[PDB]
């Protein structure tokens, strides 16, 4: 199996400039290769075909190069709708296989999250569920690490994270990271915190709050 | 006019398959091979296999020996997707065909069809209501309220506050799995505002044909 290999999950970029996402088949697949676009929710959109040619209404915008083993897609100028994922594959042998993808996302002002904690409400402990939520609004870089503490000590069992990918309008990103236990051992503990890393603080942002302590 | 037109998502149990479909127009469907391509989140786009309307029959995917052995009919330009096992298939399912003779590029594809696989069955979702402990409204100028919806089936719900007419700083996340279906929303507006002007997040399910409507109120 051929490896495409797109070694930049994401790429910052900025409206009306120039940005170059690359590609590298793990073989020489000589020309065989296809670059293609994606908007949420929709299906791929063929933008290149046979490693530098544009497909038929493809705008003047969009270009690519390589033949061999390192390939490159180009946009000269880029526009609000460009900002979508673009994924790399080579059609040389079987099996076809596809490159990871990379997203390409606007670049601004580093904004810190703004992050808020939520013990488990008194109704979901009535049947028997602990669910303690914290949200981490806002920020930039996407860059961000999330932890959580009981007690002093770290926990990764029993936590499921959500986000929201760029914003269309202040392009910031938002996270939700929620640690559910049972209410058994959720009221075995006392301290409960939410702990975010982020480039914008030389200290970690934390949240926290004590079992019956206001 | 080239057109695939693919199935309705279906909602498969962790044990059976189902079979999918395309249905080809605006071009002599024996004149092109069709293909599959699947989608996960974190596995991205493989390459499944193709079919020749002419009948060149398949080839397929290493990978997706046995469980997915494909088929097709004319008369009727639709080409189907077996999916065998079914367990870790959960995904989208793409049909696509080539453009030009001399190159395998997928210039047209069809609009995907989404495939869950889970033994839930349709379950109405609670909604607990977030607020700052103590009541209280933060320690700021600005106070986060939430709403926390889990143990539904099958997506998706709506989820608004204030009937709609709080949509400003509103940030509603993607429902992850696990059994039953959760995701949470968080609203922020000035401190002083809050519990002043109350404020309830409207959560509907239509599979189930319930609505939770939660105010957010102070607590200890």
């Amino acid at each position: 199996d051929i490896v495409m290999t797109q070694s930049h999950k994401f790429m910052s970029t900025s409206v009306g400039d120039r940005v170059s996402i690359t590609c590298k088949a793990s073989q020489d697949v000589n020309t065989a290769l296809a670059w293609y676009q994606q908007i949420p929710g929709q299906s791929p959109k063929l933008l290149i075909y046979s490693a530098s040619n544009r497909y038929t209404g493809v705008p003047d915008r969009f270009t690519a190069s390589g033949s061999g083993t390192d390939f490159t897609f180009t946009i000269s100028s880029v526009q609000a709708e460009d900002l979508a994922l673009y994924y790399c594959q080579q059609h040389y042998t079987t099996p076809w296989t596809f490159g990871g993808g990379t997203k390409l996302e606007i670049k601004r002002a580093d904004a810190a999250p703004t992050v808020s904690i939520f013990p488990p409400s008194s109704e979901q402990l009535t049947s028997g569920g602990a669910s303690v939520v914290c949200f981490l609004n806002n920020f930039y870089p996407k860059d961000i690490n999330v932890k959580w503490a009981i007690d002093g000590a770290e926990r990764a069992g029993g936590v499921l994270n959500s986000f929201t990918g760029q914003d269309s309008k202040d392009s910031t990103y938002s996270m939700s990271s929620t640690l559910t236990l049972t209410k058994d051992e959720y009221e075995r503990h006392a301290s409960y915190t939410c702990e975010a890393t982020h480039k914008t603080s030389t200290a970690p942002i934390v949240k926290s709050f004590n079992r019956g302590a206001a | 006019a080239v057109h695939l037109q693919g199935t309705e998502l279906v909602k498969p149990g962790a044990s059976a398959g189902v079979k999918l479909s395309c249905k080809a127009s605006g071009y002599t469907f024996t004149n092109y091979d069709m293909n599959w391509v699947r989608q996960r989140p974190e596995q991205g786009l493989e390459w499944i296999g193709w079919i020749f309307p002419g009948d060149g029959s398949t080839r397929y995917n290493e990978k997706f020996k046995g469980k997915a052995t494909l088929t097709t009919d004319k008369s009727s330009s639709t080409a189907y997707q077996l999916n065998r096992l079914t367990s870790e298939d959960s995904a989208v399912y793409f049909c696509a065909r080539r453009g030009f003779h001399g190159s395998y590029s997928f210039a047209y594809w069809g609009q995907g069809t989404l495939v869950t696989v889970s033994g839930a069955k349709t379950t109405a979702p609670s909604v607990y209501p977030l607020a700052p402990a103590a009541g209280a409204a933060g320690a700021g100028s600005s106070v986060t309220l939430g709403c926390l919806v889990k143990g539904y089936f099958p997506e998706p719900v709506t989820l608004t506050w204030n009937s709609g007419s709080l949509s400003s700083g509103v940030h509603t996340f993607p429902a992850v799995l696990a059994d039953l279906y959760t995701l949470s929303s968080s609203v922020t507006v000035t401190s002083s505002t809050w519990p002043a002007e109350s404020i309830t997040c409207n959560v509907a399910h239509p599979a189930s044909s319930t609505k939770v409507d939660k105010k957010i109120e102070p607590r200890g």
